[PDB]
């Protein structure tokens, strides 16, 4: 009862005088720092509270729901004699903890630890969206007038409402849309993180509740914590069981911490900014593209390459041609060629992997379908779609049925996607970035004949890839040895830019660079592709068309984006031609070796 | 080849169709630098805009 | 007219 | 452009009526920029 | 404590592999390939670390493929009997899920309750599958769910899943025509789709050929079988004990920090190059997937052998196992 | 007396977030919408369009609990997208 | 942006864009009605 009007007096202190590493108190920091950022949720140490008084700890423990009620209030009062004008804003700050365990996994939990402060890890599920909650509760009544004043309620009850304001009935009570304020409620369904599971018994879905600041903080997909309060409620009724009686439980959330967000910034771009200005520092970056394959250079080179970027880049006002860079990997049975592609998935900033079919969701084709439990249609996009401006990462075309292989070449023909059904009628925009793995006809390489005939994938749909990377080969000794040390070294354990650097490197040259090529000097590259095309026409077919031209360009500007050049120069054109042109020698039949002998002044 | 018979086994198609235009790309270094160096221009720095 | 269409029998030819 | 201007239509009885405007095919190798071209004339086109 | 006694004198003779070996399977008659592919499914790698990042395998696969009569069910069926934790399917008549989880709903009051079921409910185990060739397409997908992404993910519905399974899966799978076609080459004859196969290692086909020595054997062996005496046959392990004798063989955790690893490269060296010319050979390629196999196959010979560390030997061992596996693929 | 009453239209319109961005993870989410008398038919769906609404809230009855109430936005008024076609 | 509503938004005037999925058959609501007693006989009128 009132016993604890002690008891908020003690902790309070515990609020403003507590200093601890060589004084200077962290909480009246706590406060000051939230403060104008106007968060209203603090957050406390348990080891803190459990140090100075331990009962206030236990009191956590035993029943922490008053508890808190007891806490907020006076770290208010707390929050206004230092903040005069922050009574008016908010008017509530409720309280986080930190650190109590316990531990509590999942699974095991039992009536004993009901009500009862809990903390509790698993995976975020799918999950509702966010939704309203009446917090203060108000009724205009009928006959007898107005307003009948706000009252609070409630988790989760909201009654009864009884008697009051002439009457009290008939005329009794109806809650209105007006002075009624609301905050923001969630669920979300936790279940066991599948890796702790003991053999053979399955994770357990457990109910979470989520409220205020909280609210679609968490994503699905990520291992998520939460220190909350285990009750049994409600509704309730319910009455339906009945046998044996019988409640379900629900963990009302107080916290969450992340597994166990990213963007460039002041201090790190000036610092940034030095590091660019080396040459070598592509190189670094190829090196530092795919660290645990041991790959290649080349085929990391075009990785590199498409994942960086290029430029869109419509021509006033009619078409944009393509900024992207479209890799086809083509692997070969035991070669790295998925692996790779999945480095992608973590490092770009939106990356998507929708395998071949089957599927693993996204499935690659935009479609407007009827929603799970009963619910309206919701309007879906394939990978495509959802992954615009982002890159997009597909494997095993030739294990594509034809429905899904006409949307991506549609998808790369004009840059979007159109949907007619059922009666939504669209063109969304996917102008993403396609990288394939593809799996070659069979054996290693199938035929000295050429690449279309060395693979199933239509000539037509493969011309829209410019990079193409073979992988290869027959049996080498020293190769032999020198991957099987580094596998043998990877599985016996049980000078590149740091990961993160990079991959915060690439969203910033993507943003902010926009390089340009300068037309007085570059007429050059015109004369390389008549080098390139009439010589090369003698042997092999076709493949070299003007589309082949306009890749050089827009790859040599993706370097120049990693020079972070804002023009186009010589250096980068070297890079590129390589790059194209060692891409169009290796795609040919044997007789290509005949080829590589006029390669020595594009070299 | 004979100039129908390409569309299916049936030229039936081209029948139909009114306007029926073969292109050809011959290389010729005077008008493929012509084609190659509009190109160029139609990049940037948009000279041709 | 006539000589357009003309490149189009010409296309026709080939 | 002389697609995109319709031609001659014609209601005249009986039922049967001649149409406009004609077809096109673009048809031949890559680098002929017609796939391109098309979407420009679908840009410029009214209703495409 | 008094079982004890008898697992030191168990680990302490040098045979008692070949002993293992020799008792597995009483019911089959030899082939001692399928003896080995057996057992070394039972006793695991680490399946475990390497991190940051993604984690080996790691467990194992087989995939006994041949001629009908050859009694390739029998150790199937042995199996199931023997050990726990083992699922036993038909399947063609899987005939879904089956191997992956419904899941249950409604329950009532709230539901999400989980089936077990078929593959998953065997967990950390060996699930057994005849006749891979029956039960086309659609599952076979799922399968390979399980052996790639290790995880089994599940939503319909309602309320969306992931499951883990991680298993061994042992299959017995037959020909085009249930026959050899010795000509044709092995990924032409068992007619399951490319990347399912890659995973499987390794098939350890079997052929059953007319010999008079082995033929008399047979009927001899089979009508002794048939028999209620003698039914004397006994093998120098009881089925009883040697679970107990494995489950002990479960708790170590092998390792090889051992630099004769150095070595191993040169094996998995040795192996590719003779292998290489000609490619109308049993290849394959070597895969490396193959040089990330006889790690998984060592680390089992050390369960297998209660060393730890290993040797060079055991490592040859599981070399020429892999070996004779190629060979038959030969022809 | 439903021959001098005089009566009036509404429509119901239902609004997805851009299915391109930046769910990534989930199904994305919607709001329902309210429009009456010359703000109807003005839509076709497919058209991306900006509102400008009040939001606002009724109680329906739970598919939920407890005392959850689902949104919607009352839409005054549409400013369409131009055209866009 | 249509994710991020607040409580705090609750009837307030708010603007957001999106993509419309579907719209719906239209209903009647009656602005102006004008009421009898069935009893009474009386008559009344009701202007929303
Ligand atoms: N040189 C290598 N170093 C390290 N790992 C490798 C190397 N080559 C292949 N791998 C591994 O082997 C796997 C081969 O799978 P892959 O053949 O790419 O799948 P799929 O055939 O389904 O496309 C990859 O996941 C990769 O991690
Ligand atoms: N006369 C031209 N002017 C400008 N660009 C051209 C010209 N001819 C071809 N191109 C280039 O060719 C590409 C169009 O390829 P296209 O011939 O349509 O392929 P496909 O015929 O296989 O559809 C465009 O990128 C464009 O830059
Ligand atoms: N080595 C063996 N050991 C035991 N039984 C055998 C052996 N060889 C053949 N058999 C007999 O063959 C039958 C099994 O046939 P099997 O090869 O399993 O046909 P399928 O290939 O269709 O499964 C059994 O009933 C068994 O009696």
């Amino acid at each position: 009862p009132n016993v604890s009007r002690t008891i908020a007096r003690e902790l309070k202190s515990f609020l403003l005088e507590y200093t601890d590493e060589t004084g200077r108190s962290v909480y009246g920091a706590r406060i000051r720092t939230l403060g104008e950022m106007n968060s209203e949720s603090l957050e406390v140490n348990y080891r803190h509270l459990a140090e100075s008084k331990a009962i206030l700890a236990l009191f956590l423990a035993k029943c922490p729901e008053e508890m808190l009620k007891i806490f907020d209030l006076v770290a208010m009062e707390a929050t206004e004699l230092h903040y005069p004008d922050y009574a008016r804003i908010h008017s509530e700050i409720h309280v986080r903890i930190s650190d109590f365990p316990t531990i509590y996994s999942l699974r095991e939990l039992r009536e004993s630890n009901l009500s009862s402060l809990v903390r509790v890890t698993g995976v975020v599920t799918r999950r509702t969206g966010v939704f309203p909650q009446l917090k203060y509760v108000k009724f205009n009544c009928l006959k007898c007038g107005s307003i009948l004043g706000p009252f609070f309620q409630d988790s989760n009850e909201e009654i009864r409402i009884s008697f009051c304001t002439n009457c009290k009935s008939k005329g009794p009570f109806r809650v209105n849309g007006e002075k009624t304020v609301y905050r923001n409620y969630q669920r979300v369904t936790l279940q066991e993180a599948p890796g702790t599971v003991p053999p053979g018994r399955l994770p357990r879905h457990r109910e979470v509740i989520l409220l205020a600041d909280l609210v679609d903080v968490s994503k699905p997909g990520e291992e998520v914590e939460v220190t909350g309060i285990y009750k049994n409620n409600y509704d309730g009724n319910l009455n339906a069981k009945n046998g044996f009686p019988v409640f379900a439980t629900i963990i009302e959330a107080n916290s969450i911490k992340r597994r166990e967000v990213f963007s460039w910034t002041e201090e790190e771009e000036r610092e940034f900014r030095k590091i660019s200005r080396d040459r070598g520092i592509i190189d670094k970056i190829i090196s530092s593209m795919a660290p645990s394959i041991y790959g290649h250079r080349d085929i990391k080179t075009a990785v590199a390459c498409s994942l960086f970027g290029g430029v869109p880049k419509n021509v006033n006002g009619k078409h944009s041609i393509r900024g992207d860079i479209n890799v086809l990997l083509l692997g070969d049975p035991g070669t790295a060629k998925s692996q790779i592609l999945k480095y992608v998935e973590k490092t770009a900033h939106r990356a998507v992997f929708a395998t071949g079919q089957g599927a693993s969701a996204v499935g690659l084709t935009a479609s407007v379908r009827k929603d799970p439990i009963t619910k309206e249609w919701t309007l879906e996009g394939g990978a495509l779609v959802l992954a615009d401006k982002g890159v997009c990462l597909i494997d095993e075309f030739d294990k594509m049925n034809d429905q899904d292989r006409t949307s991506i070449h549609e998808a790369m023909e004009q840059q979007s996607i159109s949907i007619s059904k059922a009666g939504i009628v669209t063109t969304l925009q996917a102008r993403c970035s396609i990288i394939a793995a593809a799996n070659p006809n069979g054996g290693r390489y199938n035929s000295t004949l050429p690449l279309a005939q060395n693979v199933s994938l239509t000539e037509p749909i493969l011309s829209r890839f410019d990079i193409l990377c073979v992988v290869r080969d027959l049996v080498d000794e020293e190769a032999d040895e020198r991957l099987a040390t580094f596998v043998v070294d990877s599985h016996v354990r049980s000078s590149p830019i740091p990961q993160e650097l990079l991959m915060k490197y690439i969203h910033y040259a993507r943003t902010k660079i926009y390089p340009k090529l300068h037309q007085m000097d570059m007429d050059k590259v015109s004369r390389v592709y008549a080098d390139l095309r009439r010589e090369s026409i003698s042997t092999g077919s076709f493949p070299i068309t003007v589309r082949h031209l306009e890749s050089i360009l827009r790859i040599a500007e993706s370097f120049a984006k990693m020079r972070l050049s804002e023009f186009v120069s010589s250096y980068d054109l070297d890079r590129a031609i390589k790059v194209v042109v060692d891409s169009f020698v290796d795609a040919q039949k044997v007789s290509v070796r005949r080829q590589l002998r006029r390669s020595f002044a594009i070299y | 080849k004979s100039p129908g018979d390409n569309i299916d086994f049936q030229t039936t198609i081209l029948s139909r169709f009114d306007m029926i235009f073969i292109v050809k790309d011959d290389h010729n270094e005077e008008r493929d630098i012509s084609i190659a160096n509009h190109v160029i221009n139609i990049h940037t720095g948009n000279a041709n805009a | 007219a006539i000589r357009l269409f003309q490149a189009s029998t010409m296309d026709a030819a080939s | 452009v002389c697609l995109l201007m319709g031609g001659s239509k014609k209601i005249l009885p009986d039922g049967m009526r001649l149409r406009g405007d004609i077809n096109v095919l673009l048809l031949g190798d890559p680098g002929t920029a017609k796939s391109q071209l098309l979407k420009f004339v679908e840009k410029v086109s009214p209703i495409a | 404590s008094d079982e004890i006694n008898e697992l030191k004198e168990m680990v302490k003779d040098e045979h008692i592999y070949d002993k293992l070996v020799r008792s597995i399977a009483p019911a089959v008659f030899g082939h001692e390939a399928v003896k080995k592919g057996i057992l070394l499914q039972m006793l695991g790698g680490v399946h475990k670390s390497t991190v940051e990042g993604i984690k080996l395998r790691g467990d194992i696969n087989i995939c006994v493929v041949g001629d009908p009569s050859t009694s390739k069910s029998q150790f199937l069926k042995y199996v199931v009997g023997f050990a726990p934790r083992s699922v036993y399917t038909s399947g063609k008549a899987s005939s879904a899920a089956g191997l992956t989880a419904a899941v249950v709903r409604d329950e009532e009051g709230g539901d999400y309750t989980i089936e077990a079921g078929a593959l998953m409910l065997a967990d950390n185990g060996i699930c057994c599958i005849d006749e891979f060739d029956k039960m086309d397409i659609s599952d076979q997908v799922a399968i390979h769910e399980a052996m790639e992404q290790q995880t089994i993910s599940i939503a319909k519905a309602g309320i969306h899943a992931t499951l883990n399974a991680r298993t061994s899966i042992l299959a017995a799978a037959n020909p085009v025509g249930g026959r050899y076609n010795r000509k044709l080459s092995l990924r032409g004859n068992l007619n399951m789709t490319a990347p399912i196969m890659s995973r499987f290692d390794l098939f350890f086909v079997i052929l059953d050929d007319c010999n008079e020595k082995i033929d008399t054997e047979l009927a001899s062996h089979i009508v002794d079988l048939h028999m209620k005496r003698d039914e004397a046959i006994e093998p120098p392990f009881s089925a009883e004990q040697l679970r107990r004798y494995i489950k002990y063989a479960r708790t170590f955790k092998p390792i090889l920090t051992k630099e004769a690893r150095s070595y191993l490269v040169e094996k998995y060296k040795e192996l590719r190059k003779d292998d290489a010319q000609g490619f109308s050979r049993s290849s394959y390629r070597i895969t490396v997937r193959q040089l990330e196999s006889m790690i998984r196959l060592s680390e089992a010979i050390a369960r297998a052998n209660c060393v730890d560390e290993i040797t060079p030997s055991f490592i040859a061992e599981a070399y020429d196992l892999l070996r004779q596996s190629i060979i038959r693929v030969d022809v | 007396i439903h021959e001098s009453s005089k009566f009036i239209d509404q429509q119901f319109l239902k609004l997805q977030e851009i299915p391109e961005l930046v769910p990534v993870g989930e199904m994305p989410r919607n709001l329902t919408m309210t429009c009456d008398r010359y703000l109807t038919n003005k839509v076709i769906p497919g058209t991306r369009v900006t509102i400008v609404g009040i939001y606002s809230i009724y109680n329906s009855k739970n598919g939920s609990g407890v005392a959850i109430r689902t949104p919607y936005i009352k839409i005054l008024g549409i400013q369409s997208d131009v055209e866009t076609s | 942006p249509l994710r991020d509503l607040d409580s705090e938004h609750v009837s307030k005037i708010v603007r957001l864009s999106g993509i419309i999925i579907s719209t719906s058959v239209l209903s009647s609501r009656a602005t102006y009605l004008s009421i009898m007693c069935r009893n009474c006989r009386h008559t009344t009128s009701i202007t929303i």
